[PDB]
């Protein structure tokens, strides 16, 4: 497959790993340490049955080592309770940093490149895509370091007492990866003639589930129900021969887990009898000496064992970190924050000589193109749809990247400082969204701390109190896509109210009326038309009927301004 | 525990394959446990007995057991893995279909409230859910609940008393243990999803409103809000990993009570034999090796929690009543049918205004007439009606002059055929993908419909055979559009009624209108929804209407 992409994509995880590097190291160190105690339960457990089976003495007199025992499971239980926690915070710690990386990154980006991804698919890069990779920071790690020290510790605590019990468990060490690569060539072939399939016929369920309002209009309800039930009455037939090489992988585990089982405990019983006189140090084969290798047997394919099912969390946190690497490795271009101050805040005159406007991506926008309108003045653009006018008022709030030469009142745009500099701007999109929980909250956007007084003032401004009897709670009614939503007539008599209720400098509408009804239309522009005369505003609305008034006109047809002056 | 009813009786149905990976996963623990618990005995009766017992000591039969247990363990876990995934493979089939058949007659109202984009994808979610039960919560709960009383049952006739206590401490655990941790993690479990959404709530109202939370300084503060939330998210995910942490803690330490009270209480002896040889190592390898039984019931509880959260939300549903029943009365297919509208009102679920009202307007047969609805003012609201997707309320639609609600589903289907607003790729052949609108006809008819509505391109390289949808080629949005009036042909309908035909293309438009006239012309109705003025005025009765009532109507 990408094997020049997964090597690399599996490094750059190893590069987020360093964030939570002291509880990777902690969560090592106890897989040592609970290495150490499994050998200590082996041996306590084969004294103690050596003696009671062989010396016949009481229980009672070897107390001393059952005291040891239970202390011992104690303490295996203590370190099983805290490496699963450490664990835990080993693998937060990397969400915690890459979520707030992601969010950090999609912020200073600016709102012109959320647009262009839906913003369902961006809650689903910081919700399931960063949470996805926890098991293998927090589970599957955890245990690759304790797959290969683990069994190792107990080869290395057999060989003083039996080197054949020892190469019994050793000899299975390099024949089951070769097994599982032998198995494998085999398993990664069906898994590549299926993978066109799998892929096409695995989404089957979900896209009939997605359209069902165009299946049940051409009546073909119950004729899909047929094609679901052959399409996963195939799904199982074909994923069945994949799983069926797969599962050998697996057995080809339980089989050594299980020889390695009947040779200790065979070799050992026919050592006992005087069978097989050759891997003890001549000094006699101890019944301990059995106990500790078989209580040991399962013990060392255990690791190996857990690691099979925590696997799948290695992939997992691969194919979704393509997602995420390629986010953080994209070129985009930042608005250029510089710092500057704006004393006056009244109108500002804003004026530029030669411009453009460049997307994030790069891409530019607006073509060369300057104007100047002083302070106090109401400019309004109209153009064709595709002009780029509203990339003008886009950029004109700092949201895109200017190459050119943009002027506040005599202070260029690219050092002003963009937290101060919109504290002297308000901004109407034609589709504005409704951040706020509730309405009461929505109106208060730009100063939470308004008094009841203010708040009243701006809602009879814009004519949002006339229809304020008709839903449920008044003012304070939760408003959204899901809870008593507001049409566009009404959620953009809200929008309005945001402007008006803080007063600014420069007001930037976005075809207020673009997409709104008769009546609210003409509450919204009488609104809108007696607040944009007390400081300088740009107006981009593609009706041109009632200019009359507008002091300046540009219109621009394909990136820059053809033709500037007033309707007569 | 009463929401997995509906769902367990998928399962009865597979009873019989979903027993067979039950009892093979019966075979692979017992002759794991029988494996070592042999090895055991085998290693201290051979010692006991020494070189000097070598004739008199049957080895022959114990080394049969390592090498029957040996094969049946490694055998038994790879056919159980098959047999599992076999049954539930094959339940998954009889939950897609469930779900889909419950889903389709309340898909356009019963699905209307909620978000389709997150709604669908959690839907399918939680049908691999559960689809999980029997695999996570029942293979290792009821298998290990029968492995049990074999290995007590099969100690029991050495010892009544270690059997019992080795199979008490066993049994107590997994009927005790389960349901202490899921009664403790239940509160969590709840907390834990509302906050997963209300940080996606904040988070994708954070994102859209990214463009007015600057400009009035707020961006920062409702950033706050967001991680806030996000501190508590994660610190409920670490209480349930508090219990992970705990519940594994915990079977450590009562498997290793069940190995001291093993080792302590056999010295004193089996049986009546107060002096257990080779016996003590039975019992305590016995109780050492079985507790892998009780291996997977750990974190079984968390698989609990959700499967059966997971069944709450499909039933909560897939138990809506239909907004609209359709009475059967095997009317025949209408011809030349014209309708008509009277103060048809409409107010959607959980709404306080209305957002149909006064709507009325009658249409001849063989009629061509455009509706012009700047946005929204249901103009799409109303199209929604004459399918018969809602019921109108204090309005009435008649058909024909006869009642809509009269026709039965079949012939509803049959007179009525709309080219909805979004138009769905299939994700199938092309050739299958316009089955849809005609279940039986000839390929050689079919494909001179795509080259007479200018889709001949798509049949340049096996286009009939060629994949649809996400897999294969996704048509462009213009290109897309034209596909809609192709399904609307092959399903010939009296009523044939669009909906934003031109709406979101530009360069192929002025094409559109000259099939909607070339053949929608002769004999048949359309109801053509558009805010696009363009080329309207060869549609007589054009309707202009906003904020959901009929206005100045031409
Ligand atoms: C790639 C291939 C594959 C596939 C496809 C799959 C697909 C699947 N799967 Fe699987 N698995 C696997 C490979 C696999 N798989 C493995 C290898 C394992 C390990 C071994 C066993 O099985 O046991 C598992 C395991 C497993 C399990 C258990 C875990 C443990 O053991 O702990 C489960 C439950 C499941 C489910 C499942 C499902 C549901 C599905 C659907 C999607 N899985
Ligand atoms: N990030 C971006 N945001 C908006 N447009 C972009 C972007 N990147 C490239 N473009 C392209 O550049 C052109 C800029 O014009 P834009 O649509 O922004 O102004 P507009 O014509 O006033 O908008 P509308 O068509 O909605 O009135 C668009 O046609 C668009 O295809
Ligand atoms: N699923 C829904 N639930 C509640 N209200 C809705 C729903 N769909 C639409 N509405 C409301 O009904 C009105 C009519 O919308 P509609 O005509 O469907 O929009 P469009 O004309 O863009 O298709 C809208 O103002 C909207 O607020
Ligand atoms: O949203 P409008 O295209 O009906
Ligand atoms: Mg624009
Ligand atoms: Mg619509």
């Amino acid at each position: 497959m990408n094997k020049s992409r997964q090597k690399e994509l599996t490094r750059w995880l190893k590069q987020q790993s360093v964030i939570s590097q002291r509880w990777l190291n902690i969560s090592r160190l106890l897989g040592f340490v609970s290495g150490i105690l499994i050998i200590a339960q082996a041996w306590f457990m084969a004294r103690i049955l050596q003696h009671m089976i062989m010396e016949n003495i009481p229980r009672e007199a070897l107390l001393l080592p059952f005291t040891l025992l239970v202390l011992t499971f104690v303490l295996r239980a203590w370190v099983v309770w805290l490496r699963e926690r450490v664990g835990y915070h080993a693998g937060q710690h990397i969400r915690f940093a890459i979520r707030r990386q992601v969010l950090d990154r999609l912020q200073q980006a600016g709102p012109a490149w959320i647009q262009g991804k839906p913003a369902g698919s961006w809650a689903t890069l910081v919700l399931e895509q960063i949470d996805d990779m926890h098991d293998y920071y927090a589970r599957y790690l955890p245990q690759m370091a304790l797959a290969v020290s683990v069994p190792l510790l107990i080869v290395v605590a057999i060989f003083p007492s039996n080197w054949a019990a020892a190469l019994i468990l050793l000899g299975t060490a390099p024949l089951i990866p070769l097994f599982m690569a032998l198995v494998g060539m085999g398993a990664a072939d069906a898994n590549r003639r299926n993978f066109l399939a799998l892929a096409r016929l695995s989404g089957h369920f979900l896209d009939r589930l997605r359209g069902m309002e165009t299946l049940r209009i051409f009546g073909r309800g119950e004729a899909e129900i047929e094609s679901i039930r052959s399409a996963s009455e195939d799904f199982r037939q074909r994923t069945m021969e994949v799983l069926r090489l797969a599962f050998l992988s697996s057995g080809i585990l339980e089989f050594f887990t299980s020889l390695s089982i009947a040779l200790v405990a065979v070799y050992f019983g026919f050592s006992y009898l005087g069978e097989l006189d050759f891997g003890h140090y001549d000094t006699g084969v101890t019944l301990a000496a059995g106990f500790l290798a078989l209580i040991l047997a399962p013990e060392f394919f255990q690791p190996l064992r857990d690691l099979g099912t925590f696997y799948h969390a290695k992939a997992q946190a691969v194919g979704a970190a393509d997602s995420l690497k390629t986010f953080m490795e994209t070129p985009l271009a930042h608005p250029q924050r510089g710092e500057a101050e704006l004393a006056s805040t009244d109108p500002v005159t804003i004026e530029a000589e030669e411009l453009f406007i460049t997307s994030p991506e790069g891409k530019t926008l607006a073509g060369p193109l300057n104007f100047t309108l002083p302070a106090g003045q109401r400019a309004v653009l109209v153009g064709r749809s595709g002009s780029g006018k509203s990339s003008l008022l886009n950029a004109l709030s700092g949201f895109l990247s200017y190459q050119g030469s943009l002027r506040i009142n005599g202070i260029e745009l690219r050092d002003l400082s963009p937290e101060s500099w919109r504290k002297h701007l308000s901004w109407v999109g034609q589709n504005p969204q409704l951040p706020a929980a509730t309405l009461r909250d929505n109106v208060l956007l730009a100063r939470p701390d308004a008094s009841e007084q203010e708040l009243q003032a701006a809602l009879d401004n814009a004519w949002v109190s006339e229809f304020l009897p008709l839903l449920p709670q008044g003012v304070d009614t939760p408003v959204g896509d899901q809870a008593a939503r507001l049409s566009v007539g009404q959620a953009q008599r809200v929008a309005v109210a945001r402007a008006l209720l803080n007063p600014c400098s420069l007001l930037l509408l976005d075809e207020p009326a673009a997409s709104l009804d008769a009546h609210s239309e003409q509450r919204v522009m009488e609104a809108l038309n007696a607040a944009s005369l007390r400081q300088t505003t740009l107006m981009v609305t593609h009706q041109l009927e009632d200019l009359a008034d507008w002091d300046v006109i540009w219109v621009m047809q394909d990136g820059r301004i053809i033709e500037q002056g007033r309707y007569a | 525990m009463r929401a997995l009813l509906p769902y367990l009786a998928l399962y009865k149905r597979h009873k019989w394959m979903l027993s067979l990976g039950i009892v093979l996963a019966i075979v692979t623990l017992l002759a794991s446990i029988g494996l070592l618990t042999l090895s055991g005995w085998f290693l201290s009766a051979s010692a006991v007995a020494g070189v000097a017992g070598l004739y008199s000591f049957n080895y022959m039969l114990p080394a049969a057991g390592v090498r029957g247990a040996a094969i049946t363990r490694t055998a038994g876990r790879y056919f159980e893995r098959l047999v599992s995934h076999d049954a539930t493979f094959r339940v998954l089939q009889h939950l897609r279909i469930y779900t889909f058949s419950k889903l389709l007659p309340l898909s356009p109202a019963g699905l209307a409230r909620y978000r389709q984009g997150e709604l669908l994808n959690r839907v399918v979610a939680d049908v691999d859910t559960l689809d999980h039960l029997y695999l996570r919560v029942i293979s290792p709960l009821v298998g290990a609940f029968v492995v049990i009383m074999v290995v007590t049952i099969g100690l029991s006739f050495l010892d009544f008393t270690l059997a019992f206590t080795l199979g008490g401490i066993m049994l107590l655990t997994l009927f005790l243990m389960p349901p202490l941790f899921y009664r403790a993690g239940k509160s969590t479990g709840q907390n834990l999803t509302h906050l997963r959404g209300q940080y996606r709530q904040q988070l994708t109202a954070w994102l859209q409103g990214q463009a007015e939370l600057t400009i009035f300084g707020a961006s920062d503060r409702y950033r706050t809000q967001l991680e806030n939330t996000e501190i508590q998210w994660l610190e409920a995910q670490r209480r349930q990993s508090e219990l992970t942490a705990l519940s594994q803690a915990i079977m450590l330490l009562i498997g290793a009570l069940a190995v001291i009270l093993m080792l302590w209480m056999a010295s004193g002896g089996v049986g009546g034999n107060a002096q257990p040889g080779a016996l003590i190592a039975l019992f305590v390898f016995c109780a050492l090796a079985a507790f892998e039984a009780l291996a997977p019931v750990t974190g079984a509880f968390q698989h609990l929690g959700q499967v059966i959260a997971s069944a709450v939300r499909i039933s909560d549903l897939t138990d809506q009543k239909p907004e609209v029943t359709f009475p059967d009365t095997q009317t025949r297919v209408a011809d030349r049918v014209s309708l008509t509208l009277r103060d048809v009102q409409f107010t959607y679920p959980e709404q306080s205004q209305q957002a149909l009202k006064g709507i009325s307007l009658q249409v001849n047969a063989g009629e061509h007439i455009a509706i012009l609805g700047r946005t929204g003012c249901g103009k799409s609201t109303l199209l929604q009606q004459l399918t018969r997707a809602w019921d109108p309320q204090q309005g009435e639609i008649l058909l024909n002059d006869s009642p809509i609600a009269s026709l039965n589903e079949a012939a509803l289907r049959q007179t009525i055929s709309v080219v909805p607003q979004r138009v769905h790729l299939f994700s199938a052949t092309l050739r299958d993908n316009l089955l849809l609108a005609s279940p039986g006809s000839s390929d050689e008819a079919l494909s001179e419909i795509l080259r007479r509505v200018g889709l001949e391109k798509l049949l340049e390289d096996a286009g009939l055979n060629s994949w649809l949808g996400e897999g294969g080629r996704q048509l462009s949005g213009g290109e897309l559009r034209r596909l809609a009036i192709a399904r609307a042909l092959l399903h010939d309908a009296p009523l044939v009624l669009l909906d934003e035909p031109t709406e979101g293309l530009d360069a192929t438009t002025e094409s559109q209108i000259l099939e909607l006239l070339a053949e929608m012309m002769r004999e048949k109705t359309v109801l053509m929804v558009t805010h696009r003025l363009r080329g309207l005025s060869r549609f007589q009765q054009i309707i202009v209407m906003d904020n959901g009532q009929i206005i100045e109507q031409g």
